[PDB]
RNA sequence: ACGGACACAU
RNA sequence: AGUAGUAACAAGAGCAAUGUGUCCGUCUCUGCU
């Protein structure tokens, strides 16, 4: 009842040294003294075991055993022997003692395995009811990223969770803390009433409720899905040179399954747009779409996500629009006006360059769910007018930092305190936008004292905030106001109709256009679920990554086919299909000036005889997939889109996107070999080249019988044989002479 | 035909078969016998580095101390500790300029956990020179016998738990003129020996106190005690690695967290990042390096190590670096972060353990310690070691040498990175406005330096300039261990860039094999590193297949326990052999008891009684998951909970004997330390989850918690009064002990 | 510090700083750069644990006798099988020792086995097996405080290594171990059932790699060192004080799948009260052969040769009767080499890791599992080696078994030497092929990586074997580019 | 949280 | 003698740092087909 262990205590304490410690050592100092060992340190246990093993009695265990386990087995070995010592509560055990309980000990009923280790069995089921597809063979691009390797609980944080397993295991230790969430309450009361009478120890609930509650994450190559039943079978799924196609066995997850409708739409989205006609391929390619082995056009008839290129899918379908988007989950519904993306280089408030995305042009909004509404006046970084409104009295004041992140004025760009790192710790880019959302909730004085007031007029209906926490009648914020009912519900939670056009541009029966294909956001995240394009539009996985590789792969081995079409009738190689997901690489107004500039390189490349470079004509080729323009200008790089990063890709040798390499006669894109082009070294290697600049010939190395140096750009004032020296790019000259 | 390997790189490119150049199946060079003469090079080395510095005698000490700090500038490319001031503070300016708020924000995050930081941190590190034995001891155990020695000695600030009460009694305890230490000594005994007929010598060890100096106790307090490293690769000869003792370790941790924070924020660190992190960080370099760049740029990048990296490092350059780090910080901050870089600057190196001497005419051999070697005459070393003392022989004090200069092998690993970093940030191309500028990463010596310039003279300036200004801040970049090449491929701590990382896989060779904890839990190690190697070391799939067939055919060696069908015999073949008859399904028995092997790729990372679970007999489940299991630990609620986990986890049994050493009267307090432990846990069963805080002695909170408990037990019905009063008399009782 | 200003200080020391502190970039061509420097001397003779190329087995075919399994008694088994027994003669001197102590401890261990009983053999220790086995050998281990009397106390002495000339022996060992046997000298454990198709695929690609792998005469030494190294340990840790025999064991199944128990030799193990991990066990290794020592007498330096019978040897054509020699010597181990020793297996996924990888990355380029056409359209395409013609190319098969020879190479003679070599050689690699990708290498100190690499080639035979490999691959990469 | 193993740098 | 290699073992006290990352866990015998 509690009465042995104080007459244990009595007993400890009537021994001198005991008593010394024990007034002595504080519950701080009993850490130190808990880990005190003053013997000779055991190294080396896999050798240790190698030769303790060949010993008769390696193991110790307690004496119980000599009650349990008989000394001596059917066939005669000897279970245990007593040490050396005479009252050790301890025995020296055979292993023929383990497989005696092992084949005739006590049977029991209750076994506590299957609860203790239940997330185990999870993985089991989920990998016996999982179903395999063939294996495809291609270079994966793997990225290093942190993914999450244990789940846990989607309301609960780790801190959290552990903080809900003291209050649980260990109720009456936790000390000053309370619990700081309804969801912890709820989390904890149902850990509780499940956990009762049980016969475990402590601990071991402890670590199970770890193992289920506590979210872990690591950083690990992937390929392709990223939620945490693909991670864990990682090793099953993926390779150097092959992808096994796997779906775990179970009901995927919801927020999972949210978020890759997501990516998926934007895919078959920005590919539609490079096609000619950019309804007949979306729709071709979003009924063979799908998703963890499950159809596309089935979930798009069932899901409340409300996005913008998830609405492009669903309104050549036909499935109607819930037309709204979202930031930090709430339903960001606009009402009228029209913008479009174009991002900068602008700074922020510690100082640091970033390069924002900010929504250039007038916006009328409706923005409100679940606890509150607002109806957001905003043109072009200018939150001008916001009657907000609101349920209780609070709700509303953690709202107004949620507008003020979404207004990116010239006044909440500067008005950050603290360490706001937009990239992470192995250099990776965070998104922006989310990170003045999660810094802004707790430090929220300087946008309250920063954005100052504005004079208003005595109207009714309308009620203030001030910046130290004042409800008003007489001044307020700038922008934002408070009203009381609001705007009512079943108009932003109505699925409107809508029809499409040939170009995709969504508008209603009035005629609101309500999405266009400019306004979709070009980012290319990674999925939780797999996306299975089956289509011939499209290559086996997306990413920026995979559609630079898969297309030199292409030209490569068709190299055979396409030489001959570049020889003669090439406007019919230009305008391929093959060719046209990789110019969703390149950036919108780039397109035109870029096959404009590569079909006239390759025209100098057939006028003029001998000046044949297979290794370049392959490196230029999917730049022409555009009708070009007539804008005679000097390009020495082509910029390319790859998450985020525009990477270079020289015109005249090799890069980092596209590499020649002599030595193992291959391509390298990437880091991947992407095969041998056509092994014609001692046909090629000229002097005269003609695709490298406009309307100039590079005649061998640098000479200086001609007279001074020029670059790139200043060409354009030059005439008839008339020779040069010219900066090429990557450090070197070269005698460049503009043709007749 | 003779057969030449080296013949597959004519093929094969290097990178993609470097894990042909690592020959890591053979066993690593160890070191025999001492290590007084690599600790005599180091110390002579770093004087020789050094050597047109100023020498001064210490007040305190009374040792020999070399200053080559703002020395004469180098005149050649030998390795030079002349660091220059104003050079160093002018980077750490440079640093701070670039990176606004970022000192502040790490100097934030240290004051933050210095407040909040226990004593029992400084038992997280392994064997630590113990100052009052003149040994190394285990971390908890030194931490134990300096606090007993402190308290003893009348220094009980540290009586409060927090690390900077203790860091204030260490700086206190200078003050004391002679310190009463508790010694270990000896008792030599002649007796036979009883199984060879040999007379030998009985050790037996006992306490002893002594009386230190001031200035024993002094140089004891600054005293690095050193050794050879072992098992060290990729080497010829082997060098001297030091442990510092209890005085120096807390003040070192605050600079090191200091350093941690600033270089957890600064994108050229490669600490503390590390795996597939720094890959990513190293990669994100690259392509950031090629972005910011113009086409017409050469691209050069150094593979670079610096010799001597930490002989040539300065405690007062430290010094500078932490208080300029540190400003605009409390003084007590600065204070207490500049002890460590001044307890460096008037650090002595315990020599070791002297040198074995031979008697050819006795026959004999002894081990002369290195507190005796001051007497021994010159003529009894070999010529090597001759030439060692006479050139030490001014730095030797009380069996220490004196070294101020070079900080020692790993001491301060962040801020020598952070040192790097500031000469890597130097070269940004708008401070240097220059035609090269550079950027890169620093790791602890490593760095890959990416020069850009636009002509190759160019990047020849631009190496000049970062390797002059490197050595004016005393860092020397080894000439025959780094390289130069176009940027593309590197090398970076055995990491192989070719355009992307490749595998290196015989790196983790040495940890394929059976690790030798038990049975259990040595398959889940072998399973799990089979998948590790296959996810991130690319381990192909028919290798891990073969990998899993070695790991099985070396585990069921290892553990006796091949399958019940075997021909083979061992000692537990019988009582297996019985097992596997008796067994109706013999496809859920385990590998130790005899089993079939269950695993393939697919399920590599399920445990193997969760993947036998379902094929199990349930007598046989029934016994293996036994909750009264004789073989694992039971904690008390007599009733003890139940267990979990299978017979396989046993503990093997412990050998700490010293061959003729009787230390019974040393290894007496270790066990009344874990009686008290034993009985602090009946009280607070969360003490071996989650550690308790307290500055209380363990029996006042003992007693509290008793009253506490049976007073709710007397509300709640659980007890009787009569129980009660019992329970609140045996505590009266321990309080009446207590008093006295 | 806390009031400083930077006013140009860096530049102000960079302009007083001398000109003689540079890093000045020698540009590297590997068209004229030099082979390493061979050192000279006398030549490098053999030093493993157990015979390798010229080690001759006693076998027994399905062994079925009483005990089996049991070493002693297979070994008994396996000298019943030979009966040209005759009286043993020293045919070849160890120079330094004493050689009528070897004879005197081959026929005690000889008439030791003809009337064992039990298990375990453990001889009595006469004078010639502790002379063998270095008893009484250590001086005297004493404490300093009753040693000051002493007045000859010298330092003990720490010569470096004496440089040995690189022999063609260890040439010949190399291309012996890359060669198929008619046995399969790994037995594979079971695996789970495959499910998954990328497990079908795996186990496809698996049974090529056993087909070659398995039957390789470095699978042979792989086993060899392991069943050494683990009954060296277990007899090390249970008979501290014995002079036990180990019989020298393999166990092979043939091209028929019949057992097969193997018989090298034997070992006396001396005391082992091994304390330090790099404390050293002595054992006399006494191993059948068939080979003539007194044709390469520079290999068998550390050995005394005795021919003790006479065999029947059936050739191609008709049988001779060949005397079988007997090489005896003192060895030592650690418990670290014991332990590296004991996972020589681990060296079949080094091997096996690189060559999949091959086979992988081919597999990225063709799209398709290039698994079968890599080992059954035989081709020649990967340079394996050096005959007078030149390059010799070799399959995929062939390169499974040359790495394979390398890594357990690698764990025969690991050395410090070894490591060195390795890691200094590495750049040199590195910089040759930053020059065949036209990526424009340079050095800064040259000279002084070439004198890094050249002190670790000091006596190891398989380190003088990797830097003359490296001379042969310098000298083709510059035949390349002629 | 603590411990063990392995890798790398010093 | 031998192992070995800058100093040792060849019995008679067994000397394992710092930093970072990854992974696992929670107290009289020798036989690998
Ligand atoms: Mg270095
Ligand atoms: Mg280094």
């Amino acid at each position: 009842s509690g009465m042995e262990r104080i007459k244990e205590l009595m007993e400890m304490v009537k021994n001198s040294r005991m008593r010394e410690i024990l007034t002595t050592t504080s519950v701080d100092h009993m850490a130190v003294i808990k880990k005190y060992t003053s013997g000779r340190q055991e190294k080396n246990p896999a050798l240790r075991m190698k030769w303790m093993m060949a010993m008769k009695y390696p193991i110790s265990a307690s004496s119980r055993i000599r009650e349990m386990i008989p000394e001596k087995d059917e066939d005669g070995n000897t279970l245990w022997t007593n040490t050396k010592d005479a009252g050790s509560n301890r025995v020296l055990v055979s292993p023929n003692a383990v497989t005696w309980w092992n084949r005739a000990g006590p049977v029991s009923d209750v076994v506590h395995y299957p609860r203790v280790y239940k997330m185990y069995f999870d993985r089991l089921e989920r990998l016996t009811h999982g179903t395999f597809g063939p294996v495809k063979f291609y270079n994966q691009v793997k990225v290093r990223k942190r993914v999450d390797i244990n789940p846990g609980h989607k309301d609960l944080t780790s801190r959290e969770a552990q903080e809900v397993i003291m209050e649980v295991v260990f109720p009456n230790e936790v000390g000053a803390r309370t619990l700081s969430s309804d969801a912890q309450l709820t989390i904890t009361k149902e850990k509780k009433e499940e956990l009762k009478n049980c016969k475990i120890s402590p601990i071991m609930v402890a670590y199970m409720l770890e193992r289920e509650l506590v979210r872990r994450t690591r950083f690990l190559p992937i390929a392709g899905a990223t939620s945490s039943t693909y991670v864990e079978v990682l090793h099953l799924t993926q390779g150097t040179c092959w992808e096994q196609q796997y779906t775990p066995g179970g009901e995927a997850e919801n927020d999972d399954l949210d978020q890759t409708l997501i990516i998926a739409s934007r895919n078959i989205v920005r590919r539609s747009i490079v096609a000619i006609d950019p309804l007949a391929s979306l729709l071709s390619m979003c009924h063979t779409t799908s998703i963890s082995s499950e159809p596309l056009v089935e979930i798009l008839r069932s899901n409340p996500t409300d996005e913008q290129a998830v609405n492009i899918c669903k309104a050549a379908l036909g499935i109607r629009i819930n037309n709204s988007f979202s930031f930090g989950g709430y339903n960001f519904k606009r009402v009228k006006g029209s913008s479009q993306r174009t991002e900068k280089a602008v700074l922020t408030g510690n100082l640091q360059t970033l390069t924002m995305t900010i929504f250039e042009g007038y916006e009328e909004f409706n923005v409100s769910g679940k606890r509150a509404s607002a109806v957001l006046k905003k043109g072009a970084q200018r939150l001008i007018q916001a009657i907000i409104g609101g349920r209780t009295l609070e709700d509303i004041l953690n709202l107004m930092i949620t507008l003020m992140v979404f207004s990116q004025e010239e006044k909440m760009l500067k008005a950050v305190r603290g360490d706001l790192n937009f990239v992470n710790r192995a250099n990776q880019r965070l998104n922006p936008m989310y990170q003045l959302l999660r810094h802004f909730q707790k430090d929220s004085s300087t946008l309250l004292k920063n954005w100052g007031t504005e004079e208003i007029d005595p109207i009714m209906g309308i009620a203030g905030i001030m910046p130290d926490g004042t409800i008003n009648k007489t001044q307020t914020l700038m922008g934002v106001r408070l009203s009381q009912g609001g705007v009512d519900e079943y108009s932003f939670n109505e699925r409107i109709r809508v029809n499409i056009d040939k170009y995709l541009r969504v508008r209603n029966e009035k005629g609101e256009l309500l999405i266009s294909p400019e306004e979709v956001s070009e980012a290319q995240g990674q999925e939780k679920l797999p996306i299975n394009y089956n289509s011939s539009l499209m290559w086996e996985v997306n990413g920026p990554e995979s559609i630079l590789t898969n297309t030199y792969h292409w030209i490569i081995k068709n190299w055979e086919l396409l030489k001959t079409q570049w020889m003669t009738d090439p406007t019919v190689l230009y305008n391929r299909i093959e060719f046209e997901p990789f110019q969703t690489l390149i950036p919108k107004g780039n397109r035109a000036i870029y096959s404009g500039f590569t079909r006239t390189l390759f025209q100098q490349m057939r006028d003029v005889e001998g000046t044949f470079d297979s290794i370049q004509i392959i490196k230029l080729l999917p730049f022409s997939a555009h009708p070009p323009s007539l804008g005679r200008t000097q390009f020495s790089s082509f910029t390319l889109n790859i998450r985020g990063a525009p990477l270079r890709l020289l015109i005249r040798g090799n890069s980092q996107v596209f590499n020649y390499n002599q030595m193992e006669n291959v391509i390298i894109v990437l880091g991947k070999s992407v095969g041998s082009p056509e092994r014609s070294i001692l046909t090629e290697s000229s002097s005269i080249e003609s695709a490298v600049l406009r309307g100039f010939l590079i005649l061998g190395k640098a000479n200086s019988k001609y007279g001074p140096v020029l670059t790139i750009g200043e060409l354009d004032k030059l005439g008839r044989g008339e020779k040069a020296n010219v900066l090429i790019g990557q450090g070197d000259t070269v005698l460049v002479m503009k043709r007749k | 035909m003779d057969v030449n390997p080296m013949l597959i790189f004519l093929k094969v490119p290097v990178q993609n078969a470097i894990s042909t150049t690592f020959p890591y199946t053979g066993d690593p060079p160890y070191s025999h016998g001492t290590g007084t003469g690599y600790t005599m090079d180091t110390v002579i080395r770093t004087h020789d580095y050094s050597s047109r510095g100023i020498w001064k005698t210490n007040s305190e000490t009374g040792a020999q101390q070399l200053n080559p700090i703002d020395g004469p500038l180098p005149e050649d490319n030998e390795p030079s500790g002349y660091a220059q001031t104003d050079c160093v503070l002018e980077l750490i300016e440079g640093l701070d300029r670039s990176h606004p708020g970022l000192f502040e924000t790490a100097c934030q995050e240290t004051i933050d956990a210095i407040q909040q930081t226990r004593v029992d941190k400084l038992t997280q590190g392994r064997q630590t020179y113990d100052w009052t034995l003149n040994r190394n001891q285990p971390a908890a155990t030194a931490l134990a016998n300096t606090i007993e020695v402190f308290r003893k000695n009348g220094y009980k600030l540290n009586e409060s738990g927090r690390l900077i009460d203790f860091l204030k009694d260490v700086l206190l305890s200078f003050e004391n003129d002679s310190m009463e230490v508790t010694t270990h000594f000896q008792k030599k005994k002649r007796i036979r020996d009883n199984h060879s007929k040999k007379m030998i010598t009985q050790r037996t060890i006992g306490k002893k106190r002594v009386k230190l100096t001031k200035k024993n106790y002094l140089i004891r307090a600054l005293t690095l005690n050193t050794m050879t490293k072992d098992a060290e690769r990729g080497k010829l000869k082997r060098r001297a690695i030091a442990t510092p003792g209890m005085q120096i370790r807390g003040f070192v941790y605050f600079v090191e967290l200091l350093a941690r924070n600033i270089c957890e924020r600064l994108e050229q660190s490669g600490l503390p990042v590390g795996g597939n992190e720094k890959k990513a960080k190293l990669a994100n370099v690259i392509k950031k390096m090629m972005a910011k760049s113009t086409d017409e740029e050469l691209s050069y990048t150094i593979t670079g190590d610096n010799t001597k990296w930490n002989e040539n490092q300065n405690p007062r350059i430290f010094l500078a670096m932490v208080l300029r780090i540190t400003a605009g910080q409390p003084e007590w901050f600065r204070d207490l972060l500049a002890v460590a870089p001044i307890m460096f600057s008037n650090k002595v190196a315990r020599l070791g353990r002297g040198y074995m001497f031979e008697s050819k005419s006795m026959h004999l051999r002894t081990q002369i310690s290195a507190e005796n070697l001051s007497d021994i005459n010159l003529r009894y070393f070999n010529e090597d070691t001759k030439k060692k003392i006479e050139k030490i022989r001014h730095l030797m004090v009380e069996g220490t040498a004196s070294l101020s200069p070079g900080m020692m092998m790993g001491m301060f690993n962040m801020l020598s990175t952070v040192l790097g970093v500031s000469v890597l940030n130097l070269g940004q191309r708008e401070i240097l406005k220059r035609t090269y500028w550079w950027d890169g990463l620093q790791s602890s010596d490593d760095f890959a330096l990416i020069i850009n310039g636009h002509f190759k003279e160019d990047i020849q300036q631009g190496v000049n300039h970062f390797y002059r200004t490197c050595k004016l801040v005393g860092i020397n970049m080894s000439q025959k261990k780094s390289y130069i090449n176009k940027t593309g491929t590197f090398e970076f701590t055995s990491f192989f860039y070719r355009y992307g990382f490749v595998a290196n896989f015989s790196m983790e060779l040495p940890s394929f094999g059976v690790a030798g904890n038990n049975e259990s839990a040595d398959m889940s190690i072998g399973t799990t590193v089979i998948k590790t190697n296959m996810i991130n070391n690319d381990l192909g799939p028919a290798t891990a297949q073969m990998a899993i067939q070695l790991f099985i055919k070396d585990y069921r060696y290892t553990y006796r326990c091949h399958r019940g069908d075997t021909n083979l015999e061992t000692r537990r073949t019988k009582s297996i052999k019985r097992l596997w008859t008796e067994t109706i399904s013999k496809a859920g028995l385990l590998v130790a008891d005899g089993g079939p092997n269950p695993y393939n790729l697919r399920n590599l990372h399920i445990p193997e009684v969760c993947l036998k679970w379902s094929l199990m007999d349930p007598d046989y489940r029934g016994r293996l998951c036994n909750p009264n299991n004789p073989f694992v630990h039971h904690m008390e609620v007599s009733l003890e909970y139940d267990a979990v986990a299978t017979t396989h986890s046993w503990t093997p049994k412990r050998n700490r004997s010293i061959l003729n050493t009787n230390q019974r009267g040393i290894l007496e307090d270790e066990r009344i330390y874990q009686k008290c432990c034993q009985v602090f846990e009946k009280f607070f069963p969360s003490s071996t989850y989650r550690r308790p805080i307290g500055m209380a002695s363990m029996l006042d909170a003992m007693l509290s918690r008793a009253r506490i408990d049976a007073r709710i037990d007397l509300e709640s019905g659980r007890i009787s009064s009569q129980d009660f009063s019992e329970i609140t008399n045996t505590c009266k009782a321990i309080e009446a002990l207590k008093r006295q | 510090v806390s009031s400083f200003k930077a006013n140009g200080n860096i530049e102000a020391k960079l302009g007083a700083m001398s000109e003689k502190v540079n890093a000045q970039i020698e540009s590297f061509d590997p068209r004229t750069i030099r082979e390493l420097e061979l050192p000279e001397g006398k030549f490098c003779t053999q030093r493993s644990k157990f015979l390798l190329m010229d080690a001759m087995k006693l076998s027994v075919l399905n062994p079925a006798h009483e005990g089996e399994g049991i070493p002693m008694k297979d070994a008994k088994a396996c000298l019943d099988t030979f009966w040209g027994w005759k009286k043993a003669t020293i045919i070849k001197k160890h120079e330094k020792g004493v050689n009528t102590n070897y004879l005197m401890i081959w026929e005690q261990l000889l008439e030791s086995i003809k009337e064992m009983e039990g298990k375990f053999l453990n001889l009595k220790k006469t004078n010639h097996l502790k002379w063998g086995l270095g008893e009484g050998q250590a001086p005297e281990k004493m404490d300093f405080e009753d040693c000051k009397e002493v007045p000859d106390l010298f330092q003990y002495k720490s010569e470096p290594p004496e440089k040995r000339k690189l022999a063609s022996w260890i040439q010949s060992e190399f291309n012996k171990a890359s060669e198929l046997t008619n046995s399969n000298w790994i037995e594979f454990d079971e695996l789970g059932n495959d499910v998954a198709p990328i497990e079908h695929i795996a186990s496809r690609r698996r049974n090529f790699f056993t087909a070659e792998v398995s039957q390789c005469r470095a699978s042979e030494y792989i086993m060899k060192a392991v069943y050494i190294n683990t009954a060296l340990l277990n007899s090390s840790c249970t008979a501290m004080e014995e002079y036990q025999v180990i019989p020298i064991i393999t166990k092979c199944r043939d091209t028929s799948g019949q057992r097969r128990t193997n018989l090298y030799g034997f070992i006396i193990k001396g005391r082992s009260h091994l304390r330090n991990d790099t404390d050293v066990v002595n054992f006399i290794s006494l191993e059948f052969s068939l080979t003539d020592p007194r044709n390469e007498i520079h290999k068998w330096e550390k050995y005394c040769v005795l021919e003790i019978g006479d065999m029947e040897i059936r050739t191609s054509i008709s049988t001779i009767m060949k005397p079988v020699y007997l090489y005896v010597r003192t060895n030592g181990t650690s418990k670290i080499k014991m332990k590296w020793g004991m996972e020589m297996r681990r060296c079949l996924l080094q091997s096996l890791q690189q060559v999949e990888s091959m086979i992988e990355a081919e597999s990225a380029v063709k799209e398709k599992d290039m698994t079968e056409p890599f080992f059954r359209n035989r081709e020649n395409d990967w340079p394996i080696g050096e005959s007078p013609q030149g390059i010799e190319k070799g399959t995929i098969g062939k390169v499974c078994r040359v790495l394979l020879a390398k890594s357990v190479f690698n764990s025969i003679y690991a050395s410090a030497q070894l490591e060195g070599f390795s890691a200094e050689s590495r750049k040199l690699l590195l910089l040759i092929q930053a020059f065949r990708d036209n990526l424009d290498p340079g050095t800064f100190d040259l000279k002084g990586l070439y004198e890094a690499i050249e002190e670790c080639i000091i006596n190891d035979p398989w380190v003088l074997l990797n830097a003359s490999w490296f001379n042969s691959f310098l000298k083709a990469v510059q035949l390349s580019m002629g």
